C-alpha cells in the first residue's frame, strides 16, 4: 500500500554535498568556545560512525532479507543515500572545520568512547543476528533500525539544530537538517516493513515483540542519557538534550505502530527553530422487483 | 492517562464474558468531578454570571432583555431542577467540547448544559416565560434538538448563522457563475454547507453569443467552487464544504462524474466539493430497457424551447428533445452510466443519487417549481426558482433559493414520554422561531425564499437506539409498522401546528393556494389509509397517546383547507452527526455502523458503547453493515411516505458487494419511492 | 510547401556571404499573388462590400451612418491612392492572420490592409470625413499604429473592447474580493488584461472578525483569481491573463514570490497569473544600508491608523510602524530579499518590479493618488482608488480602476514625414475617441476612472529601427540624445493637444486643478532646460521639423494653466508586441533580440529579417542580449523623463550573468529612474 | 587511481524516467507491426529481468565483499540505478504503450522463457557462490557481472537503437541511451576491480582464470544466439543483431583485461546512428554608481 509513494518521496529528495557551499561556516566556527567546538566534533563523529554502519550494514542487510522488488529498490535508494550523499556530506564537514590532525584525534577519542559503543554495538549485533527465511529476526533488526534513524540520531541532531536555529553555522546546519530529513523517512519506511512483519504473528508472540522493542528502547534510553551528559554538560544543554530524546523515541515507537512511552513535553524553541470493489454488469432483471 | 479515560476504555476489558457497560456512567462521573467542575466558571448569583457574559461579548444582550430577570432565574431553575445526567462519557464530552460556552482563550466552561439549554430556550421563546420554560423542559428531557448550528450559537454574540444547509441554483451565464462564486463563499463563511444546481449550465462545447464551442462546462464552474470553498474556509476552524448537483440528462455527466475518480487529473479533481446525480424517471426506463440514452446539451434546448432543460417534465419532453435537429446530444449508455455510478460510489461514496421522479410525485409545491436538487446531505428538496443576475448596472431578478432550519426529535425520549404531539409542536414552533429570525445579507435568493417559503426541517433520531431497548429488530416489519405510525403522528402534528400557526398570523407561505395542501390531494392518502400499528406489540408502545385516525386527517384536511399553512416544508431528516452524542441517541433514522464506537482523541484512545446496549439487547443493536440493504429501503420508504422533504440515506455496504449488488440497492431504493440516496458506506 | 514561405526560407541561404535579403519581397509577393488575391473576397463596388459587411453582422451600421457613402468612398480611395505594399512577408502574413476580417467560417479574406485602415479612421473621425481622410493618411503612412484590441475591433459588430489593460484595486474584504474575482472574469471575457494589487488584503495568520489566524493571506486570492483567469479564457485561444500586484512591504511578499517558484506545490503555485512587486525608496535604502528591514501585516496597520498601509507613505511611515507595538510587523532580510527576487526573475523572468518613487516623485496627479502597482505589461502607471463593494443590500463606494487606451508611433515614419506635431496630435484624439466610445457596463471603478480621468496612452515603436537604419548604435549616446529631443517634443504636442482638447471642450479630467500641470511645477524641467539635440549628427535628424525651445514650453505652460488639461495621462510605451510585424518595426523602444527572427507556424518555418537589415547596417542592429544593460537603463530612463506613465522594459541578460548582474542591473534602473522593468529574458 | 572519478562520473549522470514525457511515442507505436511490438516488449522485458537481478543481487553482493569505503560508495550508486531507475523506466515504457494485459503477458513470458531463465541462473548463481574473504569467487562474479553489463543487454539494446536511428519511438530510445551509458561505465569500473584480483594471480592461476572467463562467455553466447533468434527471426534482424553481440562481447573481454574473441563485422549503420542561474551574493559597492 506504500511502497510506490515511498518511492516518490525519497527520489524527489535527492541531494548533493556540493550543492552547500560550507567555507562560510568559518566565520561563526571561530568565535565558538573550546567546549562548543569540543562536544560539535564529538557530535559531529558520534553521527558520522553509526551513519556508517547504516550504510554498510543496516540498510544494505534489510534490503537483502526483504521479499519484493519494489521493496528492494527503495531500500537500495536510501543505502546510495547513506554511503554516497550522507558519509560524503559528514567528511565535507569536518575538513571545512578542522585540520587533519585534528579529526584523527577527534575519531580515535569517539571510537574508544563507552557510551557511543555501547549505542553502536547494540545495533550492529542485531543486523548481525538476522536469519535466511527468519521474519522475527529480520523484525528485530527493523526495530533496531527505526531506533537508529529516529532514535538515537537525535542526541546527535541536537546540536547543529540548535546553531542553525541561532544563525551559527548554517551551511552545514543545512546539510544536516537535509540528513535528517531523509533519516525521518528512512525511519517511517523500515517502521512500516516492521509493523507489516508484526501483523502477520499471534497474539502471544506481537506481545512479546512488543516487550522486545521496549526492552530494547529502555536500554537504548538509559545509554543515551549517559552519552547526553557526557557530551552536554559542559555547554549546559542536557536537561534540554534530554526532552529532545524522549520526544523522538516516541517518534520512533508511532513509526512501529505503538504507543508512546514517554509523556509530552516541550521543545527548546531554539532547536525547534533549527528544525474498487468489484465491477459487474447490470444483467437485466435487476430492474424488476 | 485521564481517570475518566482509563474507566471508560476499561468497556472493553470483558468480565464474566461481557463488557464493561456499567463503566462509561463511571468514566462520565469522574470526567464531571475530576475536569469539569474543576474547569466550570462559577458565579455567586445567575445575575453575575449573566452579567458578565453579555458585557464579555459571550451573550446577545437582545433576546435576555425580553425577560425580567426573575423569569431568566425561573427559566434557570427549571433546566437544573431537572438534575440531568450525561448517562455516557461520550456525551458530556462531545457536549463540553462542541457545544459548550468557553472563555475567549478556550481555557475555561462558562456554559453547563442547564445554561446552553436554558439561553437556547429563552432564545426561541423570545419574550415568553412560560414558552421558555416549555423548551426548557422539551430539552432538559431530551425529546426535541436543535440542530448543531441553532444549538451552538443560539444566543451568542459571535455567532455563525443559525442555518447550515443552502441551495443554491446557478443561471447560464457568467453574471450568475460569479454571483453564485460571491454567494457560496458569503454562506461558507457564515459555517454553511452550500448546494449549488449545475443542471442549468451550459455543457462544454457550447457557444458563447456565437462562438462555438467555447464553453468549459460545468467542470470550470466546478473547480471556480472548489476553490471558492477552500478560500472560505470558516475563518480557518473548519474546512469549508460544498456540493454540486447536475441532472443525469446533462451532457457534461460524465465530465461531472469524472472529477471523483482516484486517477483524475488535478486540473479536472475536486476536492472540497461533493457531488450529486439528478436521475427522472426516464433514465432508469432507459437502462431498464437497455435502449441507447441521449444527453444533451443544455443551451441548444434553452435555444429551442426557451426554457432551461432542467426547468422541463424529461419524461415528456426526452422523444421530443431527441427527435428535434436544433437539441444537440450525444448518445450514451445509460447501464453503463448506472455501472459508472455504482463504482464511483464504492471507490468513494459520491455522488448522491437523487431521484427526481420520486421527489415530485409527491412534491407538495409543484406549482411554485419541481425539486431539481437536494442540499449538501441529501436531505433537503424544496421547489427552487432560479436567480437572473444582470450586470453591475442593472436590477437583479431575485429568485428562491433553498434554506432550511434543522431540528430532530429524540424517538426514544418522545416515545416514552409520550409526547409526540407537544414535542413536535414546540419544535415547529422553535424552527419557525429560527427562520424567522434569520436574515442573510449576502444571498438575496436565501433571504426571500426564507421569507416567503418559511420552510423548517424537523427530523428524527434514536429510531434504531430506540427499536433496540424495546426489542425490536430494525429490518423487522414490526420496526417499520413503528416507523409508519411514528411518523404519520409526526406528520400530523406537524401540519397541524402549521395550520395553526397559519390562522394565528394570518397569513400563509407564498404561493401556498396552488399547493396539494390547498387542493386537498396532500391529505388523500391520509384520509383513504389508516395508518394505525398492525401489531399489538407496536400498539402497545403508543399507549397512553392518541394515534390519529382517518377522521382526523379529514378534520385536519379542512382546517387546513380554512386556514391554510404557514410552512411550505415542514419535516426533513438530516444525518444528526455530532448531536446525536449529546442527546445519548443513535444517528438520524438510520441503523447504527458499529455496536461500539472506537474513536480517538487527542492521543487517548476512547470508546463508545451505543446508547441503551447491554447484554440482553446486545444483537437487536445489529450493525448497518451486517443489514440487508433491501429492508433498510424498505424502512426509509416507510418513513420516507410521511416526511415531505428528503432523508439522508447512507447505503452501509459489505467489502463482498460488487457494482451489480450496489446497483441493485439503488434501483430497489428507486423502486420504493427513495427520494435520495446519501453514501455508500464500506465495511 | 507554399512558394511564398520557400522564398523567405531563401534569405538564410547566403549568397556571395552575405543573407539574401531581397528574397523577402520575392516571399511576399508570391504570398499575395498565390494566396491572398486568391483568398480575397472582391465585390462588383464598394458599396456592395459595405451592405454585405454590414447585413452579415461584420461591421456596426451605427459607425458607417454617420457619413454619406461619397464620404466613405473618398476615404477608401484615400487610403487606396497609397498603394501601400508590405516590405516583408511577415508583415502582410501577421496582418492577414490576425487583424484582416475574414468570413464566418474562418475561409475567405474580406478585409484588405486598406479597407481595416478606412475602417478604423471612419470610427476614430465619428461623423468627420476630412478627419477620416487625415486617420486614413497617418496610417497608411504607418505613422501611427492603433493598438491591437482597436486596430483589430475598430468598426466591428461581434468585438470585444478596444481597451485591453485594466488595472483593479481590491479592498480588504470578502465582498471586494468576490467582486475583484468577477471584475476580473468579466474584463477576461471581453479580452482584456487584468492587473489587481492584492497589497490592500491583509496578510496570512490575520484576524477575521477576532478569530485570529484566520486569514489565508494573499495567496488564496491568488489562487481564486488564477482559477478566474484560467476559467475566463475566451475559448482558450488567448487563455486569460492577469497580473497581481504586491507591495514589497507586505508580510505576505515571500509566499507570494514562491508561487513562481519552479519547486512550488500543486495548492500554492500559479500559472495564468503573473506577479509584481512594488519596491518604495525605503527598501532599497535598507537593502543598501544592510539594515534590518521588516515587513508589515496590512490589518494592523489599518487598525491603528485607519488607512490602508499602501495608502500611506512608507519613507516617512516605516519607523513609526516598527516603532508601533500594535502594528505587527516580520523581521526580514532586505538583501535575501532582493536576491531572492533576482533569482526568480532569472528562473522564470518574475516579478515585475515597480520602483515606486521612481513612479511618484514624478507623478502628476498624488492628490488624486499615487500610483501603488502596475498593468499586466508593467507600463500603466495612473493613480487608483480601491472601491468600497459593500453587501446586496447596500450600496457600493464606487473608486478609480485604471484603463487606457494604448496607440503608437513608428519613430521611423513620423521621422521620415518630419511629422511628429500632427502624427501625435492625431494619435492624441483618436485615442481619445477610443476613451469615450469605451463603456464598461461590468467594471463600475474602470468605467467611473475612464469617464473621469480620461486617460490615454501613447506609446512609440521602431526606434531601434530607426536608429539602426540611421547609423546610430543603441547603446550610443547620439541614441540617447535623439530619444530625449524625439519624446521631449512627443510630450510637448501630446500636453499641446490635450489642452485644445480641453479648451474645446470645456472640460478637464477630474481633479485637474490639484495636478502638477495645474500647478505649473510639470513644467519646471521643461522651461528650464532645453531639449535640443547635443549633437549635429541628430541635429540634422530633426531638420525641417521644429523643436519647442524652453519659449515654447513656457508658452505651453501658459496655455495649460489657462484651459486644462483633458487627459490625466497621456504616454505610456507599451510593448507593442503582434502590431510591430504589422508595421515593420521594431517592437516597442526596447532594442532587437535577434537580427533575424526564425518562427514556425503551423508545420511551416519562416524568418523575419529585423525592418531595414542590410549589410550596410548590419552592426548597427545589435542583438539586446550582447549590449550592455546599463546603456539600455540609460536609454530607457533618458524616454522615460518625458513619459508620465511607465515603459515596458524587457531586461535581455546572458547565462554567464549572475543573480548579482541582475540585482546591479534593478539597483542602477532604480537609481537612474527608471519607474518599472518588465521581463528578465534571458538566451 | 579511479574510484573518485569514476563516483563523480555516477552521481553526475544521475537522471529519473519521469524527465522524459513518453507520450511522443505513442504514434510511432502505433504504426509498427504486431511481430515488431511483440519483439520491443518481450526484449525490453528481458532487459527489466537482467537489470532486476543486477539491483536487488549484483551489486549489493559485490558491494558487500569489496574493501574501502568509496568502492562500496560506487557500488551501492550503482546498484540504486539498476533497480531504482533502470528496471523502473522500463515499467514507464510499458505503461505508455502497452495495455495492461499485454503487460502482464509479458512478464508471464520471462518467467517461463528458457534463454531467459538459464541466463539468470547462471549469472545469479555466480553472484551467491561468493566466499567472504575468497577473491577468487569475488573474480568470478564480476566477470559474470561485467558479462551482464556490456554483452548480455546488447542483445536487447540492438531493437530500441534500430528504431531511435531511424527516428522512430525516439523518446523510449532517449531513455535506453541513458540506461546504455551507465551500463558502459558500470562494465568499466567493475572490469577495473575484475582485472585488481587477476593481477595479484600466479600465472598458472590467470591462465584457469581465462579459461574460466572464455568458458563462461562462449556459454553465455551460444544461449544468447539462441534467445535473439527467438525474438528476432519474425522481424528478420536475427543475423544482424548477432554481429551487434558479438562486437559487445569483445567489448566486455577488453573491460576485463583480454584480447578480443570474435572477428571485426560491419554493423548495421541504423544501429550506430542510433548511438538556474547562478546565485553570487549583492556586495556594499553594488548598491552605489
Ligand atoms: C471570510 C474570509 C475572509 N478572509 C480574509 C480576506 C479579507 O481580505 C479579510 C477580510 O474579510 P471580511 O469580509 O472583511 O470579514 P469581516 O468584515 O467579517 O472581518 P473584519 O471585521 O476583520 O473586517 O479576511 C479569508 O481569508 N477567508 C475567509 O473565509
Ligand atoms: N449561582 C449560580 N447559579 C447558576 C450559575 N449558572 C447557572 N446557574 C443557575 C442555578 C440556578 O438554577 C439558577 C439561580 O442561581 P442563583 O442565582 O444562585 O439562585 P438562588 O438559589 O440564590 O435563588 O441559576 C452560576 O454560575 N452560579
Ligand atoms: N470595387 C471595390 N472597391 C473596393 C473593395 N474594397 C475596397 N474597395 C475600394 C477601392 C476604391 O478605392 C474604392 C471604390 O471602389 P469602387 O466602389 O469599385 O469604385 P470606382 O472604382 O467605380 O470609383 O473602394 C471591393 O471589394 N470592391
Ligand atoms: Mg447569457
Ligand atoms: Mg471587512
Ligand atoms: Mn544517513
Ligand atoms: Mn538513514
Ligand atoms: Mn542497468
Ligand atoms: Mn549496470
Amino acid at each position: 500500500d506504500f511502497t510506490q509513494m515511498f518511492y516518490n518521496q525519497n527520489v524527489k529528495q535527492f541531494w548533493l554535498p556540493e550543492e552547500i557551499a560550507l567555507n562560510g561556516d568559518l566565520l561563526t566556527w571561530k568565535y565558538l568556545g573550546k567546549n562548543e567546538q569540543d562536544t560539535y566534533m564529538k557530535v559531529l563523529a558520534g553521527l558520522t560512525l553509526l551513519d556508517t554502519e547504516q550504510g554498510n550494514t543496516g540498510m544494505p542487510i534489510v534490503a537483502e532479507h526483504v521479499d519484493g522488488h519494489q521493496r528492494k529498490a527503495v531500500l537500495n535508494f536510501m543505502a546510495m543515500m547513506e554511503n554516497a550523499v550522507h558519509a560524503k556530506s559528514y567528511s565535507n564537514i569536518f575538513m571545512t572545520l578542522a585540520p587533519t590532525e585534528t579529526i584523527n584525534e577527534v575519531f580515535e577519542w569517539v571510537k574508544q568512547n563507552k557510551y557511543l559503543q555501547k549505542k553502536a554495538q547494540m545495533i550492529v549485533g542485531l543486523y548481525k543476528a538476522i536469519q535466511k527465511d527468519d521474519e522475527i529476526s529480520l523484525f528485530k533488526a527493523m526495530v533496531a533500525s527505526v531506533y537508529l534513524e529516529s532514535f538515537l540520531f537525535y542526541s546527535g541532531f541536537y546540536y547543529p539544530l540548535y546553531f542553525y536555529g541561532q544563525g551559527k553555522l548554517m551551511q552545514s546546519g543545512e546539510i544536516i537538517n537535509l540528513i535528517l530529513r531523509d533519516e525521518a523517512i528512512h525511519g517511517v519506511y523500515v517502521g512500516l516493513l516492521a509493523q507489516e512483519i508484526y501483523n502477520k504473528q499471534t497474539e502471544e508472540k506481537k506481545a512479546e515483540l512488543r516487550e522486545f522493542a521496549i526492552d530494547l528502547l529502555n536500554q537504548l534510553y538509559e545509554n543515551e542519557l549517559e552519552y547526553t551528559e557526557d557530551l552536554y554538560d559542559q555547554v549546559g544543554l542536557s536537561h534540554d538534550v534530554k526532552k529532545f530524546i524522549r520526544y523522538n523515541a516516541n517518534k520512533a515507537l508511532m513509526n512501529l505502530g505503538f504507543d508512546p512511552y514517554f509523556e509530552e513535553e516541550d521543545i527548546n524553541p531554539i532547536v525547534l527553530n533549527g528544525l474498487k470493489a468489484t465491477v459487474e454488469p447490470l444483467k437485466d432483471d435487476d430492474f424488476y422487483f | 492517562v485521564p481517570k475518566w479515560i482509563q474507566l471508560n476504555n476499561e468497556i472493553m476489558i470483558q468480565k464474566d464474558g461481557k463488557f464493561q457497560f456499567d463503566k462509561d456512567k463511571e468514566a462520565v462521573h469522574s470526567y464531571f468531578v475530576d475536569y469539569i467542575n474543576q474547569n466550570t466558571v462559577f458565579f455567586h448569583n445567575l445575575k453575575e454570571k449573566l452579567d458578565y457574559l453579555v458585557e464579555n461579548q459571550y451573550y446577545e444582550e437582545e433576546f435576555l432583555s425580553l425577560y425580567s430577570f426573575e423569569d431568566i432565574k425561573e427559566v434557570f431553575k427549571t433546566a437544573y431542577a431537572k438534575k440531568f445526567r450525561f448517562p455516557s462519557f461520550m456525551s458530556a464530552f462531545k457536549f463540553y467540547n462542541d457545544y459548550a460556552l468557553k472563555t475567549n482563550d478556550k481555557k475555561k466552561i462558562l456554559e453547563r448544559y442547564e445554561d446552553r439549554i436554558s439561553i437556547v430556550a429563552l432564545f426561541f421563546a423570545n419574550g415568553d416565560t412560560e414558552k421558555a420554560k416549555e423548551y426548557v423542559n422539551l430539552m432538559i428531557n431530551q425529546e426535541y434538538q436543535p440542530s448543531t448550528p441553532t444549538f451552538l450559537n443560539a444566543g451568542r454574540k459571535r455567532r455563525g448563522e443559525l442555518v447550515s444547509c443552502f441551495l443554491l441554483e446557478v443561471n447560464d451565464s457568467l453574471n450568475d457563475i460569479s454571483r453564485a462564486i460571491d454567494i457560496s463563499m458569503q454562506l461558507s463563511k457564515l459555517g454553511g454547507g452550500v448546494s449549488l444546481n449545475l443542471s442549468k449550465l451550459r455543457a462544454k462545447g457550447e457557444a458563447i453569443k456565437d462562438v462555438e464551442n467555447a464553453t468549459k462546462g460545468v467542470v470550470g464552474v466546478m473547480k471556480l467552487l472548489d476553490n471558492a470553498f477552500r478560500y472560505a474556509d470558516q475563518m480557518g476552524q473548519r474546512q469549508g464544504s460544498g456540493a454540486a448537483y447536475l441532472n443525469i440528462f446533462h451532457r457534461d455527466i460524465n465530465d461531472f462524474l469524472d472529477t471523483k475518480k482516484i486517477s483524475a487529473d488535478e486540473d479536472v479533481r475536486v476536492k472540497t466539493l461533493s457531488i450529486g446525480v439528478v436521475i427522472p424517471d426516464k433514465f432508469v426506463e432507459l437502462a431498464r430497457e437497455d435502449k441507447a440514452a441521449y444527453v444533451f446539451y443544455p443551451h441548444t434546448i434553452y435555444k429551442e424551447y426557451g426554457q432551461h432543460m432542467d426547468e422541463m417534465d424529461m419524461n415528456e419532453m426526452y422523444d421530443k428533445f431527441v427527435d428535434n435537429p436544433r437539441v444537440k446530444k450525444e448518445k450514451i449508455n445509460p447501464r453503463k452510466l448506472l455501472e459508472k455510478l455504482a463504482m464511483l460510489r464504492s471507490e468513494s461514496g459520491y455522488p448522491y443519487i437523487m431521484f427526481q421522479d420520486n421527489v415530485n410525485k409527491v412534491h407538495a409545491n409543484n406549482h411554485i417549481s419541481k425539486v431539481k436538487f437536494s442540499n449538501l446531505c441529501s436531505e433537503v428538496l424544496q421547489a427552487s426558482q432560479v436567480s437572473s443576475y444582470t450586470d453591475y448596472d442593472e436590477e437583479d431578478e431575485i429568485g428562491l433559493d433553498i434554506s432550511c432550519n434543522l431540528g430532530s426529535l429524540n424517538i426514544l425520549n418522545v416515545m416514552e414520554h409520550k409526547s409526540i404531539e407537544k414535542t413536535v409542536k414546540l419544535a415547529t414552533d422553535s424552527l419557525t422561531h429560527v427562520s424567522e429570525t434569520t436574515d442573510i445579507r449576502n444571498a438575496p435568493a436565501v433571504r426571500r425564499a426564507n421569507k416567503a417559503m418559511k420552510s423548517i426541517g424537523l427530523g428524527a433520531m434514536n429510531l434504531h437506539g430506540y427499536l433496540a431497548q424495546n426489542g425490536i429488530a430494525y429490518e423487522s416489519p414490526e420496526a417499520r409498522d413503528f416507523a409508519n405510525t411514528f411518523f404519520m403522528m409526526v406528520n400530523f402534528y406537524s401540519i397541524q401546528r402549521s395550520a395553526e400557526i397559519a390562522k394565528e398570523k394570518g397569513e400563509t407561505f407564498d404561493q401556498y393556494e396552488g399547493s396539494t395542501y390547498a387542493t386537498g390531494e396532500y391529505f388523500d392518502k391520509y384520509v383513504s389509509t389508516d395508518f394505525s400499528p398492525k401489531y399489538e406489540k407496536i400498539a402497545n408502545l403508543f399507549e397512553g397517546m392518541h394515534i390519529p385516525t382517518t377522521e382526523d386527517w379529514k378534520k385536519l384536511k379542512a382546517f387546513v383547507a380554512e386556514h391554510g399553512m404557514y410552512h411550505s416544508y415542514r419535516l426533513c431528516i438530516a444525518p444528526t452527526g455530532s448531536i446525536s452524542y449529546v442527546q445519548s441517541s443513535t444517528a438520524s433514522v438510520m441503523p447504527i455502523m458499529e455496536r461500539i464506537e472506537e474513536r480517538t482523541y487527542g492521543n487517548s484512545k476512547t470508546y463508545y458503547p451505543m446508547p441503551g446496549l447491554a447484554s440482553n439487547n446486545w444483537f437487536f443493536y445489529k450493525e448497518a453493515y451486517d443489514m440487508d440493504m433491501f429492508k433498510v429501503v424498505d424502512m426509509i420508504a416507510t418513513i420516507q411516505q410521511h416526511i415531505d422533504q428528503g432523508i439522508s440515506f447512507t447505503l452501509f455496504l459489505k467489502d463482498t458487494m460488487t457494482t451489480r449488488d450496489l446497483n441493485r440497492i439503488d434501483l430497489y431504493a428507486h423502486h420504493r419511492g427513495i427520494k435520495t440516496i446519501y453514501y455508500a458506506r464500506t465495511k
